[PDB]
């Protein structure tokens, strides 16, 4: 989801 | 502000609790997110901190963690002198407040790069410790302790 | 063996995974218990480590964490050079194995003082880092880094 | 439980 911790 | 003195501090965001330990002489910090402040959570955080830096004294953040037998057991195990957190020096009170406001400012600036608060808090620990104000807090803490060892 | 070089290491106990970071030049360690070794867990652990010490290079523990784009994203965020873990020097494999053996020995020695494995592992981090062999690993890491800053 | 982390 475009987060460092959730690239998804 | 000897090399071994640290202060605990508990602040809240997003309905969660951020527990912070501050090395008083340098302003270097370690922090974690927990769902609420209990003596068991506080005790485990101090066991973590004292395995990583030479923690001689901790001023606890409130009277419940000062009284907690779980926190006193961890400070016994790790060789820490557990102390109260009374700001006999009123500057103490103000320094902690403005650190909570700086960390919260940093968390806001990173908050959209992380799904979970705990990532944003560790981003904020990294930015705080590396900020040059000149040396950073991570530099000051190593200097202070190395000087003490020598 | 520069001041900023760390090695990751993953070992197993009690059906759980212990992830360890080793500062190569001193033997100082940080470690945590996680249910399994994923790129998201390894990435978060490296973000924690790099906010607390000046981590320039990490030799990853296996090729899945070297390939992981989540681990690469964290090493980008925190300014770490992510490297492979190939023991071009075979003394490497050996040093790591005997550290895992030492930690597991310590964990056994404390295991009955803790309900949860995570407490035992942090007790073992504390005993490893404070053991004199004469200076301790926690003394060596501060000396090395302070020498670097100066 | 007579443990550091569970004094019960
Ligand atoms: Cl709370
Ligand atoms: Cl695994």
């Amino acid at each position: 989801s475009a987060k460092i911790d959730n690239l998804d | 502000s000897s090399p071994g003195i640290w202060q605990l501090d508990c602040t809240h965001l997003e309905g969660k609790v951020i527990l912070v330990a501050v090395h008083v002489a340098s302003g270097y910090i370690e922090a974690e997110v927990i769902p609420a402040e209990t003596g068991q959570e506080t005790a485990y955080f101090l066991l973590k901190l004292a395995g990583r830096w030479p923690v001689k004294t901790v001023h606890t953040d409130n009277g419940s963690n000062f009284t907690s037998t779980t926190v006193k057991a961890a400070c016994w195990w790790a060789g820490i002198k557990q102390e109260d957190g009374i700001p006999y020096n009123p500057q103490s009170q103000g320094v902690i407040e403005s650190m909570n406001k700086e960390l919260k400012k940093i968390i806001g600036q990173v908050r959209d790069q992380a799904e979970h608060l705990k990532t944003a808090v560790q981003m904020a620990v990294f930015i705080h410790n590396h900020k040059r104000k000149g040396y950073s807090a991570g530099e000051r803490i190593v200097d202070i302790i190395a000087t003490d060892i020598q």
